[PDB]
């Protein structure tokens, strides 16, 4: 029920989910990063990219944004599971953790809007190369998120649960 | 007569605010009178240089916390140029997230009271405390002449303690972020076991 515990909680799934998508994204591997500049759907939110625009957002904007991203990957996540069927081992474990995560991140906001991912098409495309490219640009897309939410939990924690210690 | 094409051959953060690369002069060619870097970032057609060639030292760029976003990737060139003519190095694509390499830990010290009492401290201008950057620690130590050496992970811990003959121990510390690499050993600390 504690602000505490909840965030101990969190910050323990984030730094998980991101060392998965990292590895996934990894392995799947084995030049596609040209595609994927400007491919994520998240793209459009306004995130901060700097500690130094990270202080300079309050608690309340900044949970609104984590649990939007999170809400967002949900789809992506179960469809990317749902077509799919090590690599398929990793993504029905990331769908649930994520699942975890947003529960913790519901009860933190009680306490103290969100952009559709439309990528399905391309993930279930006729010639491989084009589908390789939707696939490596989901991926790196998920790493890049994964470690963009752990990095926020991380800090909101030391911020409100240990005033910056 | 002419260069010379170069490489890009590592980029380094040392804390994710700023960071730097690094390029060689090239498979053989002319000696490069001038070199530039320009670059641009994802969800931006604004082409940039290098800010600052200085710093880095030799053959650098780097970017400094006023030019160094989290999350977006750079696309990156030099070019290398002559009287005689110019080469351009092949594109990189860098995300500051996946190149941090702290630097190492400073002022390793050993005291001696039934165990050793490790200490240390961060690498100046990180971030800790606000939750910004993670640090994890790991010790090495070795009597003085022993084939391998004896690891202990210590986590988010700034001290350590071990239970043991009367025997000189070299020891070392490293840390790495939450994810990323590793730092190099810090220099050596000594201590005398007594008995």
């Amino acid at each position: 029920v504690t602000l505490r515990d909840l965030f101990d909680r969190a910050v323990v799934l984030s730094h998980y989910i991101h060392n998965l998508s990292s590895e996934m994204f990894s392995e799947f591997d084995k030049g596609f990063i040209t595609k994927a500049i400007n491919s994520c759907h998240t793209s459009s939110l306004a995130t901060p990219e700097d500690k130094e625009q990270a202080q300079q957002m309050n608690q309340k904007d900044f949970l609104s944004l984590i649990v939007s991203i999170l809400r967002s990957w949900n789809e992506p996540l179960y469809h990317l599971v749902t077509e799919v069927r090590a690599i398929l081992s990793k993504a029905v474990e990331i769908e649930e953790q994520t699942k975890r995560l947003l529960e913790r991140m519901e009860l933190i906001v009680s306490q103290v809007i969100y952009p559709v991912w439309s990528g399905l098409p391309s993930l279930q495309m006729a010639d491989e190369e084009s589908r390789l490219s939707a696939y490596y640009n989901l991926l790196h897309c998920l790493r890049r998120d994964s470690h963009k939410i752990d990095n926020y939990l991380k800090l909101l924690k030391c911020r409100i649960i240990h005033n910056n210690n | 007569l002419p260069p010379g094409k170069p490489e890009i051959f590592k980029c380094r953060s040392p804390n994710k605010e700023t960071f730097t690369c690094w390029w060689r002069p090239g498979t053989d060619g002319g000696l490069p009178t001038n070199y530039s870097l320009t670059y641009h970032r994802e969800g931006e057609t604004l082409m940039h240089e290098c800010p600052d060639y200085i710093t880095g030292g030799p053959n650098s760029c780097h970017f400094g916390k006023q030019y160094t976003s989290m999350w977006r990737t750079y696309i990156m060139m030099v070019n290398a140029t002559n009287q005689m003519g110019s080469s351009f190095s092949d594109e990189l694509y860098v995300d500051v997230t996946y190149i941090v390499q702290p630097d190492p830990p400073l002022e390793l010290a050993v005291e001696v009271k039934p165990y050793l009492w490790i200490k240390w401290s961060p690498p100046t201008l990180i971030d800790l405390k606000t939750g910004w950057f993670t640090l994890l620690y790991e010790i090495r130590l070795k009597p003085e002449k022993a084939a391998e050496w004896e690891i202990h992970f210590a986590g988010q811990q700034t001290e350590f303690k071990i239970l043991s003959p009367g025997q000189k121990y070299l020891v070392q510390v490293r840390c790495k972020p939450d994810h990323g690499y590793w730092s190099a050993w810090s220099p050596a600390t000594f201590i005398q076991i007594p008995s």
